[PDB]
């Protein structure tokens, strides 16, 4: 099972992580049944 | 295939369903059903397993 937990928080701190408490709700459980050992973030380019 | 052929030569559509169980979690499940809900009595409840 691949569990994805998520939380959205409105912050106004400029640079670092804010200090506080926010419990993450379970968002989606995926029946994948596969081995995962590596991950990579996906970004978006800006073209002009 | 002709419409006037015998029953042993007429076309038959065959669909073969193969059921396998693997180490991955089984996701093709049969329908579980449901009865009507009865309240205020001592009953045996089965809610989502």
């Amino acid at each position: 099972y691949f569990k994805i937990y998520s939380k959205h928080t409105p912050i106004n701190l400029v640079r670092d992580l804010p200090q506080g408490f926010s419990a993450l709700e379970p968002l989606v459980d995926l029946p994948i049944g596969i081995n995962i050992t590596r991950f990579q973030t996906l970004l978006a380019l800006h073209r002009s | 295939f002709q419409p006037t052929n015998g029953v042993g030569y007429q076309p038959y559509r065959v669909v073969v369903l193969s059921f396998e169980l693997l180490h991955a979690p089984a996701t093709v499940c049969g329908p579980k059903k449901s009865t009507n809900l009865v309240k205020n009595k001592c009953v045996n409840f089965n809610f989502n397993g």
